[PDB]
């Protein structure tokens, strides 16, 4: 579409420049254009897609939380402005989540056969449904939570069959699914269980790793322990 | 608590 | 125009929410809408306008500098992408500067009669022409520098007649004009002179101030000294 | 060097 006239390689190059320039909306737009070329993404390219959209939606989520807090405190009459503006940011956030979900559905997941790509995309699907769940309040909210859960569960089932317990994507998937359980599904015990099991199984596999792999895995393990420290 | 930041390539 | 259907008061309220949410593009858009209502701006409203656009253009300038550095280092053949992307960010930056300049010219400066408002707007005019000068390279570049200079000079002449030497806007004007001399006009001695004189004249007027005014003025004086430390 | 940051109301 919009990036239709730019070469795939040039979109990827510009996405890397946009990251360096901290221009994450541009980065996301370039990576969307790259996906829409129709070819599968390499490991590095998947990471660029993910980083771009995590930064865009992360800023939107942070803004939404600031506005939602002000709106909660309001409820002297301030008028409709706080609600209206929270609604505007919410709608934008939903739109970005729907865009990422649409890239996953058209057609990244269905063409992803290797475990690493498929798990990566299914983790993304769980995450963007989780961000939709954070702002959901209407008839479809349970369905949004269930969609997040289903994506994360399929990713977990593949990861446990096909990846070692220290693989960083398997680890980050478990971490984010544990956050889902704690923050979204009102299942703190499931969150704690999953984080502990994940940590312990990773610990027991560190002996197999190179120095560099060890560093990658232990960094994520420390995020699991940080959540366990907060939760227990 | 914390999800993975995921904000740096 | 775009914010034409929203009440002035609601635009100002939403600009304040957008600042809290760190949504500076939205903040700028709301303040542009408020200016386009046609009424003069209060002190607080002028500050919201300025903060919004300083944050938007500041991010663009930072991105431009990252891209310009990569492009300088390039000049193995990387292809046209770095230049193209620097050009895209440059064009966007120019567009924001032209937008602010257009608000000043239509019609904020001409309706500004008090010294505080007029100096404030003329400082802004100098600043946005300075940002245009930072990226300028063609036939009009000297005219852009001269436009910045002229705006800053008129602001300086009014400020020296109408404001005490500790007034924060007078101080910030002097600081930014000194930066103009140093970075844009290739006049480091003029920069150093102006910063020293400004600092010394402010110091000699601190005795007149309340505790709170003293704090405001000394903060900006320390920025002048920080530049003098770097420059001498 | 440094202009005034001007980024907080
Ligand atoms: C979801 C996720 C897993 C792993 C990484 S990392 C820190 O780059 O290994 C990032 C995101
Ligand atoms: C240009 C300028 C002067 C003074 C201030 S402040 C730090 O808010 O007094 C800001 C910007």
């Amino acid at each position: 579409g919009a990036m239709g006239s730019m070469e795939r390689a040039s979109l990827i190059q510009k996405a890397k420049l946009a990251e360096q320039a901290e221009r994450y909306e541009d980065m996301a737009a370039f990576m969307k254009g790259a996906v829409e070329k129709g070819e599968e993404l390499s490991c590095e390219e998947r990471n660029l897609l993910s980083v771009a959209y995590k930064n865009v939606v992360g800023g939107q989520r942070a803004a939404w939380r600031v506005l939602s807090s002000i709106e909660q405190k309001s409820n002297e009459e301030k008028g409709p402005e706080v609600r209206e503006y929270r609604e505007k940011v919410e709608t934008e956030l939903q739109g970005v989540c729907d865009t990422v979900l649409g890239l996953l559905d058209s057609h990244l997941i269905k063409e992803a056969g290797d475990a690493e790509s498929r798990v990566f995309y299914l983790k993304m699907k769980g995450d963007y449904y989780r961000y939709l769940a954070e702002v959901a309040t209407g008839d479809d909210k349970k369905r949004i939570i269930d969609s997040a859960r289903s994506a994360y569960q399929e990713a977990m089932d593949i990861s446990k069959k096909e990846m070692p317990p220290t693989n960083p994507i398997r680890l980050g998937l478990a971490l984010n699914f544990s956050v889902f359980h704690y923050e979204i599904a009102n299942s703190p015990e499931e969150a704690i269980s999953l984080a502990k099991t994940t940590f312990d199984e990773a610990m027991a596999d560190l002996h197999t790793l190179s120095e560099d792999s060890y560093k990658d895995s232990t960094l994520i393990m420390q995020l699991l322990r940080d959540n366990l420290t907060l939760w227990t | 608590a914390g999800s993975i930041p995921g904000r740096r390539s």
